[PDB]
C-alpha cells in the first residue's frame, strides 16, 4: 500500500548518538527496498535538515509548500564557515531553489491545503503496487470509426502547427486536448521547461504524457529535461502506466556548459529509461524529430508500439541547410571555382532537399511511422492504440538489475 | 521612410536553421553581482541582496533606475572624486536608491559603485522592463 | 492545390496520399477484379472486420528495390494491405494480399509489413487472420524475399500455439505462399477460385509428364479431400468470411486466455 | 420472503406520485454493473513481469497463487 | 499601450471620430514620450486613461 | 516447423545449391540458423537461372522475337548473365544471410569453432502450453 | 540507493572519520553491510566535536557568556570531554554497528575470511520489475 | 559473452538519412538489453561525433586515448553558431575533458596499446556475464 | 482606488513619507519586511499623502490599507 511521509526535522536529535544513523540507515535501507514497489509520496513542510533529506530523496514523488518549507544537508552556519557564501535557509534550501535549480521537488504547492490535493491527485493515478490494476474510471466508449467520431476540440489541432517550422507553440494545447476532461497533471512543472510530464487520462486509463514544449529552447533536449523524463518514465513503468511521447525536438542543446557537464552520459538516461520500459509506448510525432533526439524520442525501433506522425512532422538527420553542405559539396565546390551564385545554388539545392526528404513519408516508406494521421485523428488513434496494447508480454534477457548511467 | 543599405556579404554561408536560447524572464530576474569597490561606504551594503528591488519608468540606454530599500551613507555628507564607469556597475546616488548603468553611460560617474553585474549577467540586463522585480546575489564573498 | 508549404497544404498532400492508397495500380485494376467477380484485397479486410474497425498500418509503404527495373513502378503498400481491427467487438490483427500488385508476389517491404502484423499480434497475445493471394517470391528482388520468407515463417512457429492464426486462401497461392498457411491452425478455402501448390504444372509437365490443371493440382477439393490440408472450402469469399467469424467465436484470444 | 424492499419511510404519495417516482428512480438505476460477461484474459498480467530469485516465496504466494487462483 | 508609463497626454475626445495616423495619448517612459498612434478610421469609444495617471503594458487604451 | 522451433546450436554449412523455399527450410539465417557459412560452389537464389531469366526479361525477349532476333541464343547470353551475377554466395553475404564463405577445407574448423562459442545459448520464446505442428 | 540495493558481500573498514549522513552512506551495518571493522584511530559520531558541542551544551555556553566568563576556555573543556567520551569507534561497537575493533595489520585477515566466506548470499529484496533509483 | 566495440565515429552517413538513424535506434535498444547481462566496453579513438557517443554511454566502461580520440554530441561550429565560444575538438570533448570534467571516461591510455592492455586488465576482473563466476 | 494597499503580510521596516507630503506615481511609500525579504510599496497615483494609518515596525495584515491619495 502507498507510503505517505510528511517530513519537518532538525536531522539528528545529537545528544542521542550514533544510535540516530543507525535509525537512519534502517529508514533509508527500507526506502531502497520499497523502490519501485509502492508509491512513495514525501511532503515536505518544514526544513528538512541533514539525514531528513535522503528519505525524500528515495521516495517517488517529492511535494514542497513554497515558502515554509526547506530541505539542506549543511547549513548556512556551516556553509558560511567552510566557504564564506553568506546566504539564507531559504536561497539554500527553499522550495523554489529544489524545483527550479536542484531538480529535486516535484510540485510546490501555494499552500499545506494546495500540497494535500496534489498528492491526492497523484495517489489517484496510481495503482497500490507494482502488481495490483491500475484505477481506471468508467468511460463509456462512442461507436464508429475515428474520422466518424472527430469532435470539433479534434478539428482544432488541424490548426494548430503554425506554417513556419521555427515559429513555436505552446505543447499543452495538444495536451490538454488528447486527454480526457482536459486533466492534466503536471509533474516538475517549474523544472527544466523544455520538456513536459504528467499524469492524464486516456478513456479513463491512466497515462503518462511526455512532450517536448517548442517555447524553450525551441524543445531541444538537455542534460535537465533528460533527467526529468527519464525519471518520470522510470516511474511510470515500475507502476505499469502507459506512456505517451509527444515529440518535436530538433536536436540536443548545443554548447560547451552541456559537453563539460556531461550531456553524454546524462542523455543516455532518457534511451535507457524509454528502452527499458515495458508498459505501451505510443509516439505522436509533431514536426522536428532530428538526428540522434529522434532515436531518444521515442524512435520505432527503441520499441515504440505505435509511431504516428503528423503531415507536418520531419523526420531527418539534420537540418537541410546543414545536410546540404555535405550532400552537395562537390557541386558547391565546382560552382565555387567556376564563380558561379553559389547562394542561389545552395538555395535551389536546401528547397530540393526540404521538399524530397525534410517530410514523414520517407520514415513511413521505411515503416518507422505507423500511420501519418490527420492532426485531429490523434486522441481517437492514441485511445485505440492503447487499448489494443493494454496488454503485452516482451521477452528480455535475464538480469540481476540494469546499469544505467548514472 | 529611413532607407537601409544592405552590404555586401561575406564568402561563407548560413548552415544553421535556429539557435536555441532560453526564454527571457517575464517578471523577477536574478543577477550575481561583484562586491565593491565602494561597498564600505554604507552602513549595511547586504540590504542590497536582500531587497526585492522594482525597476522604475525612468530606465534607458543610460541606466535602470531601482527603487527598494534605502541604501544608507556612512557619511551622507562625503563626495566622491569622479571615476571610470561601466555597464552594469551599480551606482548608490546620494538618496539612496540604486541605479546600474547600462551601455550608454558616461565615461565617469559621480557616485559610489556599490557593485558591479558580471559578465556573465549584464546582458540580461539589456531586457529588463520596467516594473519587473530584480533580485540580486554577491558572485562571491563580499568581505571587506 | 494548397501550397504545400502550409499546415493546411501539407495536410491536403496527406488526403491525396490516402486517396492514392485505395488503388496503387489504378482504377482500371480494381475493374478487372471485380470484373473476375473476386474482391480486392482491401474489400476483404473491410468485409471480414466489423465495421470502421480497420486501423492500417503501413498503409504509405514502397518497395526499395532497384533490380531489373523496378524502380520505375513503386506502388503504394507494396502489394500487402496490414493493420488491426476487430471481429464481434474483440480485436485481431489482419493482413491481405493483393494480387494486383506484381501479382501479389512477396517483396522485401511486403515481408516487412507482414513481419510487423505478425510480431504485433504476438506481443499483444491477439489472434491473427491472414488472407492469402501471390504469386510466391518476387522474382526481381531475389534472395531478400528469402529472408524475408524465413522471418515469416519462423515467426509463425513462434507464434504456433501461442495464438489463434487463421489462413484464407482466396487465389492462387504459388511458391513460399503455401507454407505460412500450412503452419497456421486453419486454413480456409473458397472452391473454385483458390489453389495452392509449391510448383506449377509446366514443372510439373517437365519432370514429370504429368498434364494437369492447376485447378487439379492444387485446389481446394484437391487439398481438401486427397491433401487434407484445408479445413474448409466455402462456396465463395463471403461464406469464407462467415466460417472464419464462426472459428473465432470459439477460440480464446490467446493461450492464457478462457474461451469465451 | 426475505427480499429487501425500496420503503418510502415518510409521505403518503397518491398512485399517480408513486408512479412517477418510480419510472424516475427505474430510469436512473443503474445499468450492467459488474458484466456477466467479464472473461479471465491473463497474458501479460504484472505478476509475471516482476523480477523474482530463484528461491522468493513470493513465487508461491503470489506468482502461483495469481496464475491459479479461479 | 505599448509599454508601462505615464499618461502625460490624452488628446481626443470621449467618442470623437478619429482618422487612421492621429495621435490618442502621449505616455511618458524610456525616459522619453512616446505617442499612441490611431490605427484606422473610427470613433474614439470609452477613453479609459486620465492624464497624469500611470498605466501598465498591454492596457485597453479605447476600443476603435 | 522442427528446425524454426529447436533451440540447440544450429550451424549451416552450403555446398552448391539452395534454391527457393528449400533454402527457407533448410537452415535459413531467419530461421534462427546461428551460423550460416558457404562454399564459394554455393549458389544461393529464387530458382535456377533458366526459370528466372523467363521471367526477368520477359517482354524484352519477345520483342527481340518480333524484331526477328535469334532469341534462342539471346535467352543464353541472358541466362549466362543472370548467373554470373546473381547465383552465387556473394549476393546472400552481401546481406549478410551467409555470415561467411570459407574455403570448404575450412569446414572442420569453422563449425568446430561456432559450436564451441554456441555451446551456451539463451534463446526466448512466447509462453505456451505446447506447439501445434502440423500433423 | 547503489549500496542499499547491492547482494554481493559488502565489507567495510573504518580508519578514522564516518560522521553523520556519510556514516550511512559509506557502508553502514543497517544499510545491509555485511562485515564492518573499525582500526582503533576510527572515529564515528553525529557530527564533529566542535558543532557538537556548541550545540548540546547551549545552556552552559550562553550563561557563562552572560557571566561573562572565559566562554573559549569552557568551550575547548567541552570540547575536549566530548571528543574524549563519544568520538571513538567504542560507542559504535557498544552498539553493534561495528562488529569487530580491529588492530590494522588483522584488515586483510578479516576481509579475505568475509569475502570467502560470502561468496553466495542468500538475501533478496521484493518482487519488482525494477527499482526507481533517484536519476 | 562480453562485447568489446572500438568506436571510431564521424556520426550517420548523411547520404543514407533516416536509415541511420533506425540503426542506432536498435544498436541502442541492444545495448540497453545487454546492459547488466553481458559486460559491454568502448574504447574510443578517434572522432566518436554524434550517436556514436550514445553507445559507449550505455556500455560499462569506456577506454580513451588521450591525445587522439574525441567524443561530442554536435560540432565545435555550431557550438560556435549557438552558443559564440570558440573550441578545438580536443578541448569540446578530448579524453582529458571527458575524464576530468564530463565523468564520461573511465581511462585515458598513453596509447592504443596501453588502452588494449587497460581492456585486458578489466576483462581479467569480469566474468563473461550475470550467471558466471568472477575469474 | 485612493488606498494604497499591502501586498503582503509583513512589517513596517522604513516609512518614506508623511502626510501632505506630494508623491508621484512610483514613488516609495512604505518598505515591508517578510520572509527575510524586504518589498517596496510604491504610490500609484499622483497626489498627496492622507490618511496615514502604518508606522514603523507594525506587523500588518496583507491588504491593509497604508494611506490613501
Ligand atoms: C545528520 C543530521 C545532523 O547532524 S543534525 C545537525 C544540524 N541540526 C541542528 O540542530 C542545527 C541545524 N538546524 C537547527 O537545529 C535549527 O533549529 C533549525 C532546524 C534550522 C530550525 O531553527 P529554529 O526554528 O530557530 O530552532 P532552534 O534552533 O531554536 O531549536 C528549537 C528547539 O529544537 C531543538 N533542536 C533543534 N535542532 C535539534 C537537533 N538537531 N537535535 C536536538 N534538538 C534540536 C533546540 O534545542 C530547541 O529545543 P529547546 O528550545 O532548546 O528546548
Ligand atoms: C519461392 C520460389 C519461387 O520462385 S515461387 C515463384 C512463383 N512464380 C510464378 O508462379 C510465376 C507467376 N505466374 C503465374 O502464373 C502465377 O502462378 C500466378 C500469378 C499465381 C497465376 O495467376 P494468373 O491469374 O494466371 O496471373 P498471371 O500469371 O497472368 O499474372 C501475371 C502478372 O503478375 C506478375 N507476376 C506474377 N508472378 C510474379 C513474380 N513471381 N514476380 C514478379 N511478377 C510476377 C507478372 O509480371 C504480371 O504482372 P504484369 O502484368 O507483368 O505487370
Ligand atoms: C546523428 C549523427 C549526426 O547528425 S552527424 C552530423 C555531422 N557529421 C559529421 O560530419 C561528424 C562531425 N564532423 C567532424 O567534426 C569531422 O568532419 C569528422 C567527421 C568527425 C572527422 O572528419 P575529418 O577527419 O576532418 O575528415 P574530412 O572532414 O576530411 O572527411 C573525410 C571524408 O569523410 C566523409 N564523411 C565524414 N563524415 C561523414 C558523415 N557524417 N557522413 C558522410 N560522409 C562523411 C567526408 O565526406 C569525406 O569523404 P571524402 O574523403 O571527402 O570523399
Ligand atoms: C538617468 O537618470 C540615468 C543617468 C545616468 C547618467 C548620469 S550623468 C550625470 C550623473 N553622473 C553619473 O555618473 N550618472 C549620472
Amino acid at each position: 500500500r502507498p507510503l505517505i511521509g510528511i517530513n519537518d526535522g532538525a536531522g539528528a536529535r545529537i545528544q542521542e548518538g550514533v544510535v540516530s544513523l543507525g535509525l537512519y540507515s534502517r529508514i533509508f535501507h527500507n526506502n531502497i527496498k520499497a523502490s519501485g514497489v509502492i508509491p512513495q509520496i514525501s511532503l515536505i513542510m518544514g526544513a528538512a535538515a541533514g539525514g531528513h533529506v535522503y528519505s525524500p530523496a528515495l521516495t517517488d514523488f517529492v511535494v514542497m509548500v513554497d515558502q515554509t518549507s526547506q530541505m539542506f544537508i549543511t547549513g548556512p552556519d556551516v556553509i558560511k564557515t567552510v566557504t564564506g557564501e553568506d546566504v539564507t535557509m531559504e536561497e539554500l534550501g527553499g522550495a523554489h531553489t529544489h524545483m527550479a535549480k536542484s531538480g529535486t521537488a516535484h510540485y510546490v504547492a501555494s499552500g499545506e491545503q494546495d500540497a494535500f490535493d496534489y498528492v491526492r491527485d497523484l495517489l489517484s493515478y496510481l495503482p497500490p503496487n507494482n502488481y495490483a490494476d491500475p484505477p481506471l474510471y468508467p468511460v463509456a466508449i462512442p461507436e464508429g470509426s475515428i474520422e466518424e467520431t472527430l469532435t470539433d476540440e479534434d478539428l482544432e489541432l488541424d490548426t494548430l502547427i503554425p506554417d513556419s517550422p521555427n515559429q513555436p507553440y505552446d505543447m499543452h494545447e495538444v495536451i490538454t486536448r488528447i486527454l480526457d476532461d482536459d486533466e492534466f497533471l503536471e509533474v516538475q512543472a517549474g523544472y527544466a521547461g523544455n520538456i513536459v510530464v504528467g499524469f492524464g487520462r486516456v478513456e479513463g486509463r491512466p497515462v503518462g504524457i511526455v512532450a517536448n514544449q517548442p517555447t524553450q529552447f525551441a524543445g531541444c533536449l538537455d542534460i535537465n529535461a533528460s533527467e526529468k523524463a527519464a525519471r518520470f518514465i522510470r516511474t511510470c513503468d515500475c507502476f505499469n502506466i502507459p506512456i505517451v511521447l509527444l515529440v518535436d525536438v530538433p536536436g540536443f542543446l548545443p554548447g560547451t556548459d552541456q559537453e563539460y557537464n556531461g550531456i553524454i552520459r546524462r542523455g543516455a538516461k532518457l534511451l535507457y529509461a524509454y528502452g527499458e520500459a515495458t508498459v505501451a509506448k505510443v509516439t505522436v510525432i509533431t514536426r522536428k524529430s532530428y538526428g540522434g533526439a529522434y532515436c531518444v524520442m521515442g524512435s520505432k525501433d527503441m520499441g515504440a508500439d505505435v509511431v504516428v506522425a503528423w503531415p507536418t512532422a520531419q523526420i531527418a538527420v539534420m537540418g537541410a541547410s546543414g545536410a546540404v553542405g555535405f550532400v552537395y559539396r562537390q557541386q558547391l565546390k565546382e560552382a565555387a571555382k567556376n564563380g558561379e551564385d553559389v547562394d542561389a545554388l545552395r538555395l535551389e539545392l536546401q528547397q530540393t532537399y526540404e521538399d524530397t526528404l525534410v517530410n514523414p513519408y520517407i520514415a513511413a516508406e521505411r515503416g518507422y511511422v505507423d500511420a501519418v494521421i490527420p492532426p485531429s485523428h490523434t486522441r481517437g488513434y492514441v485511445a485505440n492504440a492503447l487499448r489494443l496494447l493494454e496488454r503485452k508480454i516482451v521477452q528480455m534477457p535475464p538480469k540481476k538489475h540494469g546499469n544505467i548511467p548514472l | 521612410g529611413d532607407v537601409l543599405p544592405v552590404g555586401e556579404h561575406t564568402d561563407e554561408f548560413p548552415e544553421l536553421d535556429q539557435a536555441p536560447v532560453a526564454a527571457i524572464a517575464e517578471d523577477v530576474v536574478e543577477l550575481q553581482v561583484v562586491p565593491g569597490p565602494r561597498d564600505d561606504w554604507f552602513v549595511d551594503p547586504d540590504i542590497l541582496v536582500r531587497t526585492n528591488w522594482l525597476v522604475t519608468n525612468r530606465s534607458d540606454r543610460v541606466g535602470m533606475r531601482l527603487v527598494g530599500m534605502p541604501l544608507e551613507y556612512r557619511n551622507p555628507d562625503r563626495q566622491l572624486p569622479s571615476e571610470g564607469a561601466t555597464r552594469g556597475a551599480i551606482q548608490v546616488p546620494p538618496n539612496g536608491f540604486p541605479v546600474i548603468l547600462g551601455p550608454d553611460h558616461p565615461v565617469t560617474g559621480g557616485y559610489p559603485v556599490i557593485g558591479v553585474v558580471t559578465e556573465e549577467d549584464i546582458d540580461k540586463l539589456g531586457q529588463v522592463r520596467p516594473g519587473q522585480t530584480v533580485r540580486l546575489h554577491w558572485a562571491y564573498p563580499r568581505r571587506p | 492545390q494548397v501550397d504545400i508549404h502550409t499546415t493546411a497544404g501539407k495536410l491536403a498532400d496527406l488526403k491525396r496520399r490516402t486517396e492514392e492508397t485505395l488503388h496503387p495500380v489504378g482504377e482500371a485494376a480494381v475493374d478487372k477484379v471485380h470484373a473476375k467477380g473476386k474482391l480486392t484485397a482491401r474489400e476483404r479486410i473491410l468485409a471480414l472486420l466489423d465495421e470502421g474497425s480497420f486501423v492500417e498500418l503501413d498503409a504509405l509503404a514502397k518497395h526499395r528495390s532497384t533490380n531489373f527495373g523496378l524502380e520505375k513502378n513503386r506502388p503504394l503498400g507494396d502489394g500487402v494491405i496490414t493493420g488491426y481491427g476487430t471481429i464481434d467487438g474483440r480485436d485481431v490483427c489482419i493482413f491481405s494480399q493483393d494480387a494486383t500488385v506484381f501479382g501479389g508476389s512477396l517483396g522485401e517491404v511486403y515481408g516487412e509489413k507482414i513481419v510487423k502484423v505478425q510480431e504485433l499480434a504476438i506481443k499483444t497475445g491477439r489472434p491473427l487472420i491472414g488472407i492469402n493471394d501471390g504469386a510466391g517470391a518476387r522474382i526481381q528482388e531475389g534472395v531478400v524475399s528469402l529472408g524475408l520468407y524465413s522471418r515469416i515463417f519462423h515467426n509463425n512457429i513462434k507464434a504456433s500455439g501461442v495464438i489463434p492464426q487463421i489462413s484464407l486462401i482466396m487465389g492462387a497461392a504459388a511458391g513460399g505462399h503455401v507454407y505460412s498457411p500450412a503452419l497456421t491452425d486453419f486454413v480456409v478455402m473458397v472452391d473454385q477460385t483458390s489453389q495452392m501448390f509449391i510448383t506449377g504444372p509446366d514443372v510439373i509437365k517437365t519432370v514429370t509428364g504429368e498434364d494437369v490443371t492447376m485447378e487439379e493440382l492444387g485446389g481446394a477439393h484437391t487439398h481438401m479431400a486427397k491433401s487434407g490440408t484445408a479445413h474448409y472450402v466455402a462456396s465463395g469469399e463471403q461464406d469464407a468470411f462467415d466460417y472464419v467469424r464462426d472459428l473465432l467465436s470459439y477460440l480464446p484470444p490467446n493461450n492464457y486466455a478462457d474461451p469465451p | 420472503d426475505h427480499e429487501a424492499h425500496i420503503k418510502v419511510l415518510r409521505g403518503e404519495p397518491t398512485p399517480e406520485e408513486m408512479a412517477a417516482l418510480m419510472a424516475v428512480l427505474a430510469s436512473a438505476g443503474g445499468g450492467p454493473a459488474e458484466p456477466v460477461k467479464k472473461e479471465r484474459n491473463m497474458w501479460g498480467h504484472p505478476v509475471d513481469k516482476l523480477r523474482y530469485s530463484v528461491f522468493s516465496w513470493q513465487r508461491v504466494t503470489l506468482l502461483e497463487r495469481t496464475h491459479m487462483r479461479r | 499601450a505599448p509599454m508601462q508609463g505615464t499618461v502625460v497626454k490624452v488628446a481626443v475626445e470621449e467618442g470623437q471620430e478619429v482618422s487612421a495616423g492621429d495621435l490618442v495619448v502621449v505616455l511618458e517612459a524610456m525616459k522619453m514620450e512616446n505617442p499612441v498612434t490611431a490605427h484606422k478610421d473610427g470613433t474614439i469609444t470609452g477613453l479609459a486613461v486620465e492624464a497624469g495617471a500611470a498605466i501598465t503594458q498591454g492596457t485597453v487604451i479605447a476600443e476603435i
